[PDB]
């Protein structure tokens, strides 16, 4: 078959630079060669044809070029809807083969999480179930991490993290971590606490309640 | 109006098959190429096959042997079928048409391949701590726990309350997903005025409303 490889695999830049993206067939395919934009939870968009022929109603910072084995697809001036997994394909024989993608994310001004710590429910505790969530929104960098507290004591075991994929707004992350016990261990103790750690202050962000007081 | 749309499982047994209608609209079978591609989660697209207007069919070499396309042309209608089913065929299923590259996609269907039995979600709201500082915003979530496969489909007020909401992606834990969301609005707009998640867990006809309600007597 014809491999195609894409290059890089990731990339993150800033506002407004340049991004560069290449293809390379292991065989001549003439100008089959078509490149596709894909956002989280959505298939891919078709973005160019024919190696250089660009679908109308997108953008005119997306470019491509290329003829034979090399295959570059640009965009000129990135904006913060453009982050997104890109794909570059072959269409000249079969088996048709995906270029192994590259995924695109966008340096932007630093941002402190918006923390916000949530005891469990009273249907979850009625189940037998205790979940603490914690939700860390809209941050970047993406570079994160919390710390749970039961009464002053680090826990580590039964957490669960979660962070969405870059926002195609505002460049942020955002994350839920979710301690879960069981409503014996969870009525036990008193006080909790959701710590997170972001390069936007050295004292980390503390979010915490006790179990009785409210 | 060049649609297409995958009809499949959702959840296969390994050693067992698989089958996945696409259902196309605003063209003719007969005269444009449908091709199938999937998409192991968090991972690359991969070809697997594709039938011809003129009904001829052209597959994967990897996935040859248990990979058959077929379709009709009168129902718009194109047909996917895999055996020997196995774990690393857990993917999204697309179809997508071919006309100066692959310009229409289907939505894509999510087929995981496990012996795990489908379990309901239970759905429980998450009203802002007592105490807190309301002031200028509050925060409420939605934490979906206990289900398998995935997805899930999490709302809020049915789709009109989309700004500032974080749907997180699903973690799996013991053969069972969970899942959380988070909407943020103004101090004023709640609990004045009513907030709800709404989730529907298709695979085992579930769909709960769960109101956002303040944990004490506000």
């Amino acid at each position: 078959e014809t491999t195609v490889t894409q290059s890089p695999a990731s990339l993150s830049v800033a506002t407004g630079e340049k991004v560069t993206i290449r293809c390379i067939t292991s065989t001549d395919i003439d100008d089959d060669m078509t490149w596709y934009q894909q956002k989280p939870g959505e298939p891919p968009k078709l973005l160019i044809s024919e190696a250089t022929t660009l679908r109308p109603g997108v953008p005119s910072r997306f470019s491509a070029s290329g003829y034979g084995t090399d295959f570059v697809f640009t965009i000129e001036n990135t904006l913060s809807e453009d982050v997104a997994d890109y794909y570059c394909l072959q269409s000249d024989n079969m088996p048709y083969t995906f270029g192994g993608g590259t995924k695109l994310e966008i340096k932007r001004a630093d941002a402190a999480p918006t923390v916000s710590i949530f005891p469990p429910s009273s249907e979850q505790l009625t189940s037998g179930g205790a979940s603490v969530v914690c939700f860390l929104n809209n941050f970047y960098p993406k570079d994160i991490n919390v710390k749970w507290k039961i009464d002053g004591s680090e826990r580590q075991n039964g957490v669960l993290n979660s962070w969405t994929d870059q926002d195609s707004k505002d460049s942020t992350y955002s994350m839920s971590s979710t301690l879960t016990l069981t409503k014996d261990e969870y009525e036990r103790h008193n006080s909790y606490t959701c710590e997170a750690t972001h390069k936007t202050s050295t004292s980390p962000i503390v979010k915490s309640f006790n179990r009785n007081e409210c | 109006q060049v649609q297409l749309k995958e009809s499949g499982p959702g959840l296969v047994a390994p050693s067992q098959s698989l089958s996945i209608t696409c259902t196309v609209s605003g063209f003719s079978l007969s005269r444009y190429s449908v091709h199938w591609v999937r998409q192991p989660p968090g991972k690359g697209l991969e070809w697997l096959g594709m039938i011809w207007g003129g009904g001829s069919t052209d597959y994967n070499s990897a996935l040859k042997s248990r990979l058959s396309i077929s379709k009709d042309n009168s129902k718009s209608q194109v047909f996917l079928k895999m055996n020997s089913l196995q774990t690393d065929d857990t993917a999204m299923y697309y179809c997508a048409r071919n006309y100066r590259g692959f310009a229409y996609w289907g939505q894509g269907t999510l087929v995981t391949v496990s012996a795990a039995k489908t379990t309901a979600p239970s759905v429980y709201p998450l009203a802002p701590v007592c105490g807190d500082t309301t002031g200028s915003s509050v925060t409420l979530g939605c934490l979906v726990k206990g289900y398998f496969p995935e997805p899930v489909t999490l709302t809020w007020n049915s789709g009109s309350l989309s700004s500032g909401v974080h749907t997180f992606p699903a973690v799996l834990q013991s053969d069972l997903y969970t899942l959380s969301s988070s909407v943020t609005v103004t101090s004023s707009t709640w609990p004045s005025q009513s907030i709800t998640c709404n989730v529907a867990h298709p695979a085992s006809s579930t769909k709960v409303d769960k109101k956002i309600e303040p944990r004490g007597p506000t």
